[PDB]
């Protein structure tokens, strides 16, 4: 979730640039760390991959549509040295599971609050 | 409200010209806009809707000022009026309106006690996967609106159900529905009331109304009370002859009882004779595909064919059977002196006269035209049954009408056994009726039971105990309907008592029944056979020295059909099973009133099916019996004469073994359709069914006892020494 | 109820106001909108009611920002308000009043067993 | 309910991994419902009945640690009570025979009943 928001921060910082764009992966320095938060996603993703009892339903989850709209496009944009803004928006979605770290944490307790916060 | 919103929104359109068009006197009328009236009328319906396209809008102060107003008017304004909107909406009738008549599509009009539970089983009884092609719509009236579940169950068979709101008594409803050009009218009670007197004549003041808006609609009806139906006969436009019926609970029920005491398993054999049942096939040798070749056959009527008059019934039955595959039980005799009257395996003394009605059990309705295209010219040679074609080539001993024992009246004081006097004297081959009465409990007819165990057709020897156990306030207000039969005992007691049922000898009873009364105090439908399954499991539990009870028969009133797994000690193989496939359904252990339900249905695409099954169950009650009952309300004894003595010769339901009868020889190996043809043509015996040992295919021996039913089994059926057959045996002197 | 909706309204107005005519601090208040108070509460009362003509808007980002925030904020007061307008209005006595008595128009009174029958 | 939880689930107690759900035909009023809501994260409450098999298999069970059955208390006939607490541990076996049942019963004469089933 915390590298969620921080590619979400990116996004929002790379909206002010034009939609296509070629920039160096040497030069550049937030595309690294762009890239770096994707590899953890795609680990991520091949880690509940694994551990699927059904491929149709886990593949039919919204969080697969977003690491699938999410990390070929920037293996595509590595290795074609052309950066696209694309779908990077659909982050976002990662809120949803917010009010569930807030259990976490202890933070909330009362359920109208919690299904207040989702 | 129109005339208002139109002149509010004029008089703001035009006050908007104005100021727009004016000027504001400050600027010196420099900043007016060119606007006209029908732009400021356009302005001011895009801004109360809360559009604001912005193509026109007030560019004045004061017409910005005045737009603000209007805008905090009209919201206040709306607020105010959303109310009298509301009651102009309404509530709208959800089942108000009228019936659509289809051409070529028939309805029926289902009113009465409309319910969950009685909906729901008459539904299932009548919407049935297995039932034929029918195009009948079933519409349901009732004056009490829904709740949400029965709701859902009309949503469910939408396509086939209908729902209006009204009453049977008012014209107007019955106008509604179409009762005009409906099929027919059926009426349906509430079996759980405090007085069933009252429903009874609820009902009746239906069937009047409904006979007077209409008299050529036939009706069926559900009777609570046995003495009730008697009314019916006061209607002049109620006419039995054209298909209308009365199906009394109580007498059917206890019929069905007490016909399973004199032969265990002829309640489930009757139930599965006149229900439709879906085809499962199962090739596992188990007793239930035994039972299944059995639950296929269905009963039908058909007029004989001219070949058959002249010829006696066994003669008749023997070709039908051989030669048909058709197993024919009973004949329609007409005779102008007596009217009609239905004669269960009449002997070979009487012959078949023209155009006679005969009823058949066979699997399908299209084998049964066979006694109606049969020719001995031209079908005689023609062995396969398939391959036949239609081408043609001092003391008083029984009542008045001398159908039943009947005995002096006695007191109940002479009746009354105490614990101690009950285990003094020894009861062997008695019938046990536990009863959970009480002193305000409805009453349920105790002499239907009494009167089907007390018929003319046994002999005196021959009769069966029966002993009452149950409260004594309860049975003080009924014994006045049973103090004219012999023998009949009464133990003040409860039936949960292990003392009272060892002091009747309940391990040497030929049959033990437990019925309930206190049915409508429970508000929960599934609760209602507490009592009755604590007594099943409790008398199955019990221990006798000179051993156990579990082979003890007995037979439960159950009122859920979900309940009846309940008496079987082996754990539920399936909970989904249906009620047909449990083993104490197919053992003829348990007895579902649900049944009954389905016999409406099956009254109502054949009328004869009901009369056949009063005529059998019920003892042989005649019509002259019912008027006579009706005028007295009692059952009148009378001196014996030769006629009332020929009328006492009839058929009785029994049971045989092969272990040591003259049929020995025969149950070791031998086919059913040798054992069929002898007895019919020696003895004038009709067997119909094998009461089997559920534990008889496998090869292990075991110490079960329990038994299954298998009705009509085909000529090939192999038989083994341990079974029963049921027959219908005649009077001998 | 009516002080509290006057006193919001008039304190968001004043508010737009002040951030519409101060112009943005980081654009050397060079976006700055000539805009008076009086219209900035003709644009709060055209916003609260959900019409929006668009004649008069917030051109700044600021103002832009307060606006949505207000937007928000309104439609969460209203929905909490919601209850107490409608415990002003009130349940309607539907037969409660006085009969009025027309000259030359007889009338009688019939009480007692009032039912549908009767 | 409340003496059962406060008796069940208690601050004293052991480290214990078991989840309450509550089967009842009749829907709670809103004082309960705020009881329920006070505990969501270890009761639970499902509307179905004993007698059905359906609703049995709903709550699971087939794999449940144990079935317990409140009597109550303040009825006009305990018998009654009696009877269909005996009813609801008759269908309880039927569905599932292996299944640990604790049962509360009113009157001392009527537990007998419970020898009757072979289960
Ligand atoms: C750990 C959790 C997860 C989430 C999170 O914390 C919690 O992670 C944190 C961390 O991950 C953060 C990011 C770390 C990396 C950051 C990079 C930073 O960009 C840098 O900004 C610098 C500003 O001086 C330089 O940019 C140059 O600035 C010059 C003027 O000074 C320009 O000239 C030149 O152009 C720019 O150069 C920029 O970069 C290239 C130079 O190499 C090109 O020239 C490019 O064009 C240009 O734009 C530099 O060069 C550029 O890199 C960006 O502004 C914010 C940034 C992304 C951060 C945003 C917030 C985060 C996500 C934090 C976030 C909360
Ligand atoms: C979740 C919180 C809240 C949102 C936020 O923080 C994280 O997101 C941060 C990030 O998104 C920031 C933006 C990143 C991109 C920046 C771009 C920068 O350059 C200008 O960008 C314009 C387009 O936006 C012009 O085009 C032109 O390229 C240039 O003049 C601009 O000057 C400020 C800028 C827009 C930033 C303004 C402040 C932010 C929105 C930050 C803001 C507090
Ligand atoms: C930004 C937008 C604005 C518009 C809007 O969305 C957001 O605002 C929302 C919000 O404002 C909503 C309203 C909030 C307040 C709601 C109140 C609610 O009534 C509730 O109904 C309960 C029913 O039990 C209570 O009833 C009590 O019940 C007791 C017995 O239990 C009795 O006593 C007696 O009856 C009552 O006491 C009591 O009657 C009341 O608590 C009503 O049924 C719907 C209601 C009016 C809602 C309708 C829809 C809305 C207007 C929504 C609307 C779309
Ligand atoms: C155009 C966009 C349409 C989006 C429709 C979203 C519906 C998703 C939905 O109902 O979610 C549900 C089903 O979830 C699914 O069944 C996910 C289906 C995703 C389809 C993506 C199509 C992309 C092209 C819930 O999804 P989850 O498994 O609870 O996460
Ligand atoms: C941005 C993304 C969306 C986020 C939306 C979150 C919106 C915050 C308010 C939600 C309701 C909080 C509330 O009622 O207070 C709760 C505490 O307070 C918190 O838990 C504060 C969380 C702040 C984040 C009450 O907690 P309790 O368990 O009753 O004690
Ligand atoms: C039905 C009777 C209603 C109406 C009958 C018709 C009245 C208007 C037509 C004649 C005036 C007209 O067109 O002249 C000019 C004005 O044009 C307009 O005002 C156009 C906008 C009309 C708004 C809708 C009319 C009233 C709405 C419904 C009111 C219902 C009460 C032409 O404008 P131009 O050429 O664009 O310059
Ligand atoms: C009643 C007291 C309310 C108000 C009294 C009047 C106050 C405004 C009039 C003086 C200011 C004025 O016209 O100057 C300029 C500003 O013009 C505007 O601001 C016009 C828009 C007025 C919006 C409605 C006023 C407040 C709404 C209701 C507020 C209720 C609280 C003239 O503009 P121009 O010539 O178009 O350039
Ligand atoms: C452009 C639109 C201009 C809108 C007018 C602007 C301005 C005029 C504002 C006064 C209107 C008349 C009030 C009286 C009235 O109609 O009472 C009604 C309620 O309605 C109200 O009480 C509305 C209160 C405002 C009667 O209430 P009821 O429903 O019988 O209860
Ligand atoms: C331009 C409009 C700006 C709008 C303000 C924007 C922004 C300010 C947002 C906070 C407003 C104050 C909250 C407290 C409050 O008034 O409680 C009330 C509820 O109202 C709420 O709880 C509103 C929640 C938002 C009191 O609740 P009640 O009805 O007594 O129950
Ligand atoms: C209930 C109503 C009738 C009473 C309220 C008075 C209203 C209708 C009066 C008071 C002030 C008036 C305005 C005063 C000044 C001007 C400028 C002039 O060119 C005529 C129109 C116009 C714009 C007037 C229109 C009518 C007006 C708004
Ligand atoms: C509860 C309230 C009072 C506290 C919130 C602080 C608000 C009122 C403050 C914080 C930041 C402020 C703004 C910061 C910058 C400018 C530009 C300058 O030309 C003055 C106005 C304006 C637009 C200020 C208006 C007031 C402001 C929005
Ligand atoms: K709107
Ligand atoms: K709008
Ligand atoms: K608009
Ligand atoms: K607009
Ligand atoms: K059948």
């Amino acid at each position: 979730f915390a590298l969620s928001i921080g590619a979400l921060v990116i996004y929002f910082i790379d909206s002010s640039n034009p939609i296509e764009s070629c920039q160096n992966f040497y030069k550049d320095f937030t595309l690294q760390i762009d890239m770096a938060f994707n590899v953890f996603f795609l680990l991520y993703f091949g880690l509940r991959f694994i551990a699927a009892n059904d491929k149709l339903w886990f593949w039919l989850e919204v969080n697969s549509v977003v690491d699938f709209f999410t990390v070929p496009p920037v293996f595509v944009s590595v290795y074609l040295n052309r950066s696209w803004l694309g779908l990077r928006f659909l982050r976002a979605l990662r809120l949803i599971q917010f009010s569930e770290i807030l259990q976490f944490l202890n933070i909330l307790k009362t359920s109208n609050s919690i299904k207040l916060v989702n | 409200l129109l005339s208002i919103f139109i002149s509010t929104w004029l008089t703001a359109a035009g006050f908007i010209h104005l100021v727009e068009n004016s000027g504001d006197p400050w600027e010196n009328f420099q900043n007016n806009q060119a606007l006209t009236y029908w732009e400021c009328v356009y302005l001011l319906m895009v801004t109360m809707s809360t559009v604001g396209y912005g193509d026109v809008y007030a560019k004045t102060t004061l017409g910005r000022l005045f737009m603000v107003f209007f805008i905090l008017g009209g919201l206040a304004m709306f607020a105010s009026y959303v109310p009298e909107i509301i009651e102009l909406i309404g509530n709208r009738k959800k089942y108000g309106g009228s019936y659509s008549a289809v051409s070529g599509r028939k309805h029926i009009v289902v009113c009465g006690h409309i319910t969950l539970e009685s909906v729901s089983n008459f539904l299932k009884a009548f919407l049935h996967k297995a039932r034929d092609d029918v195009n009948v719509e079933i519409v349901f009236l009732h004056n009490i609106s829904p709740n949400l579940e029965l709701e859902a169950l009309f949503k469910r068979h939408f396509t086939q159900v209908e729902f209006y709101q009204g009453s049977v008594l008012n014209p107007h409803d019955l106008a509604r529905v179409k009762i005009e050009s409906a099929d027919a009218c059926l009426i349906l009670a509430n079996k759980y009331c405090a007085d069933p007197d009252a429903e009874d004549a609820s009902n009746i003041m239906r069937v009047i109304s409904i006979k007077n808006y209409h008299p050529k609609i036939r009706i069926i009806t559900q009777m609570l009370q046995y003495h009730n139906k008697a009314h019916l006969l006061n209607i002049p436009s109620w006419n039995w002859k054209e298909g209308d019926d009365a199906i009394c609970l109580a007498e059917l029920k206890l019929g069905f009882i007490a016909q399973s005491c004199l032969a265990q398993g002829l309640s489930t054999m009757l139930a599965n004779l006149f229900s439709m049942r879906s085809f499962i096939k199962i090739e596992e040798d188990t007793w239930q595909k035994y039972y299944l070749e059995g639950v296929s056959n269905e009963m039908y009527t058909e007029y004989l064919s001219s070949a058959f008059v002249g010829l006696s019934f066994p003669t008749v039955c023997e070709l039908c059977f051989v030669k048909l595959k058709l197993l024919m039980i009973a004949i329609e005799y007409k005779s102008a002196n007596r009217e009609s009257r239905i004669l269960i395996n009449p002997g070979n003394h009487l012959k078949i006269q023209e155009g006679t009605l005969g009823f058949f059990i066979a699997s399908d309705a299209k084998e049964v035209k066979r006694a109606f295209f049969y020719c001995k010219a031209c079908h005689d040679d023609i062995t396969d049954p398939k391959r036949i074609k239609k081408c043609g080539c001092n003391v008083k001993k029984y009542d008045s009408t001398g159908m039943f024992h009947w005995c002096a009246p006695k007191e109940i004081e002479k009746v009354i056994l105490t614990r101690s006097e009950a285990a003094m004297t020894v009861l062997s081959g008695h019938v046990v009726v536990c009863i959970f009465g009480d002193v305000s409990s409805a009453l349920i007819g105790l002499r239907n039971l009494v009167m089907p165990l007390r018929a003319s057709n046994f002999h005196y020897h021959e009769l069966k105990h029966i002993v009452f156990v149950g409260s004594i306030e309860y049975l003080k207000r009924e014994w006045e309907t049973l103090h004219n039969f012999p023998k009949v005992s009464i133990l003040p007691g409860t039936p949960l008592s292990r003392a009272d049922l060892r002091a009747v000898n309940i391990n040497l009873c030929d049959m033990c029944v437990i019925l309930s009364a206190n049915q409508n105090n429970i508000d929960d439908t599934s609760l209602q056979d507490k009592e009755c399954i604590l007594a099943s499991l409790n008398i199955k539990s019990m221990q006798f020295d000179d051993t156990t009870g579990v082979n003890i028969p007995i037979i439960t009133e159950l009122v859920n059909d979900t309940n009846v797994q309940f008496l079987d000690q082996a754990a539920a193989a399936d909970p989904d099973t249906e009620l047909y496939l449990t083993q104490p359904f197919a053992c003829g252990t348990a007895f579902a009133v649900s049944v009954l339900d389905s016999l409406m249905s099956a009254t109502y695409f054949n009328d004869n099916i009901l009369t056949l099954i009063r005529t059998l169950v019920t003892g042989g009650a005649t019509p002259e019996l019912e008027a006579l009952i009706a005028e007295e309300n009692a059952l009148r004894g009378g001196y014996s004469t030769p006629q009332t003595l020929a009328n006492r010769d009839r058929c009785r339901v029994a049971q045989l073994a092969l272990l040591d009868g003259p049929f020995a020889d025969l149950g070791d190996g031998g086919c059913y359709g040798d054992l069929f043809c002898k007895a019919l043509k020696t003895y004038n015996m009709l067997c119909f069914g094998i009461y089997r040992l559920r534990d008889a295919h496998l090869s292990t021996p075991s110490q079960c006892t329990k038994r299954y039913v298998i009705t009509n089994p085909p000529y090939e059926f192999e038989l083994v020494p341990t079974d029963l057959i049921f027959c219908l045996m005649q009077f001998d002197s």
